[PDB]
């Protein structure tokens, strides 16, 4: 692509600069460039990858939600419908969101999941796979929707299996995965009981083995634990 | 941290509401 | 362009939707589409135009400033310079900023300034001309810089002449123009005395004829008056 | 309004400082 001639170390550096300037589109493009060099990502680089695309798609999702809400105060017919304009723009945002999701899932399949080594690394990418399928599911319909939901679930479940075998119960990747998988249960798979069950199990097992989080990431761990308890507060 | 938490709450509540 | 087949009324509508979703790039593109239909903009439409591009270029400026500041904590030599990466990315942002400025100035010249009627409308576009030249000046150098500074000043000054002849001293376009022209004096033309002079004159004349602001825009007026006093606080 | 004012102050101060 456009990043082919630039050194891998320069791409990482510029992604960090883009993060500082909150240019998440550029950040993503620099990290896509780095991933395409064909070498493993370290812990720090994987996080830069995730931060970039989560923020790109998060923006598209928030716009999608604004348009959807507007659209559904004035879809309820009988009153004024302004014509196709709201639907048209929402569909535009959707297509763009679909594009970015398709990109991340392509990098993951070609080839982050392939050439991972760490149990940590396999889980991190399988969790990402789950997430970007989940984002596709939020706006998809019909047969495409069912394909996507089973793809997300298949990725999440394999990530969880490995994580339960290979990672302490306070590991932040383990925790972040369970958090997001429980969100999938609630918001995508129409299984709120299984969402609550997972979130509570995850929190309680974290507490029971609190002695296991590490000097490097305990701050990440405690925040996700708090996020789990907040969702539980909301969902019960 | 509390900003992160509040944003999370708003996003998750959105789904419940709409 | 890409907006050629879409109805003018649909473009305006979608710009308003883009504003709500904070998609200022799309907002700008919709308004560029509307402007290209070749009809005058109303008061409301001119403001949508301004909001879109001010926010697009404001984003680029903030990124430029972040990169510039980073660059100038680690340009002061003797220590580590990481190579060309910070300059390279800053130059990229600059080029993009220059592009958007060149677009706005093109619309204004082809053809918003041409076919204006209102004294209000002529002032509004000549003020915009001043602003987008000012943004170019912040990052320009050499002979190009001097050309740009004289272009901004020429636009600002003509806007002021008309405004003093045609608009009450509390008119928000009049006030916003003087505010920005005083900022130009301070930040671009290296004339801080002339900046302070203008800002104080503008505020005092507004107060002396306070009875003139209108039921439609007094909220806009009072805010710019407060902005004038804040800059004065900063500059003295 | 006060948000608008604070942002303006930060932007203008940036130039003075740097
Ligand atoms: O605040 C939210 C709301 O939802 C999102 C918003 C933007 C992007 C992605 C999401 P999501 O649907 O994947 O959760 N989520 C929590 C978090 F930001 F992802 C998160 C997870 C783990 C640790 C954190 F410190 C933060
Ligand atoms: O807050 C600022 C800082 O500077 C900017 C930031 C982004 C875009 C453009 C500018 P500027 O250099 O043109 O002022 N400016 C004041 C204002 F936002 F433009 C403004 C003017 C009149 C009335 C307002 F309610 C607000
Ligand atoms: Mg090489
Ligand atoms: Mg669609
Ligand atoms: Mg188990
Ligand atoms: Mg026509
Ligand atoms: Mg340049
Ligand atoms: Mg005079």
């Amino acid at each position: 692509g456009a990043m082919g001639s630039m050194e891998r170390a320069s791409l990482i550096q510029k992604a960090k600069l883009a993060e500082q300037a909150e240019r998440y589109e550029d950040m993503a493009a620099f990290m896509k460039g780095a991933v395409e060099k064909g070498e493993e990502l370290s812990c720090e680089e994987r996080n830069l990858l995730s931060v970039a695309y989560k923020n790109v798609v998060g923006g598209q999702r928030a716009a999608w939600r604004v348009l959807s809400s507007i659209e559904q105060k004035s879809n309820e017919e009988g009153s004024e419908e302004k014509g196709p304009e709201v639907r048209e723009y929402r569909e535009k945002v959707e297509t763009e969101l679909q594009g970015v999701c398709d990109t991340v899932l392509g990098l993951l399949d070609s080839h982050l999941i392939k050439e991972a080594g760490d149990a940590e690394s396999r889980v991190f990418y399988l969790k990402m796979k789950g997430d970007y399928y989940r984002y596709l599911a939020e706006v998809a319909t019909g047969d495409d929707k069912k394909r996507i939901i089973d793809s997300a679930r298949s990725a999440y479940q394999e990530a969880m299996d490995i994580s339960k075998k290979e990672m302490p119960p306070t590991n932040p990747i383990r925790l972040g995965l369970a958090l997001n998988f429980s969100v999938f249960h609630y918001e995508i798979a129409n299984s709120p009981e299984e969402a609550i069950s997972l979130a509570k199990t995850t929190f309680d097992e974290a507490m029971a083995d609190l002695h296991t989080l590490s000097e490097d990431s305990y701050k990440d761990s405690t925040l996700i634990m708090q996020l789990l308890r907040d969702n539980l507060t909301l969902w019960t | 941290r509390d900003k992160i938490r509040l944003n999370n709450a708003i996003w998750r509540a959105w789904y419940i509401q709409y």
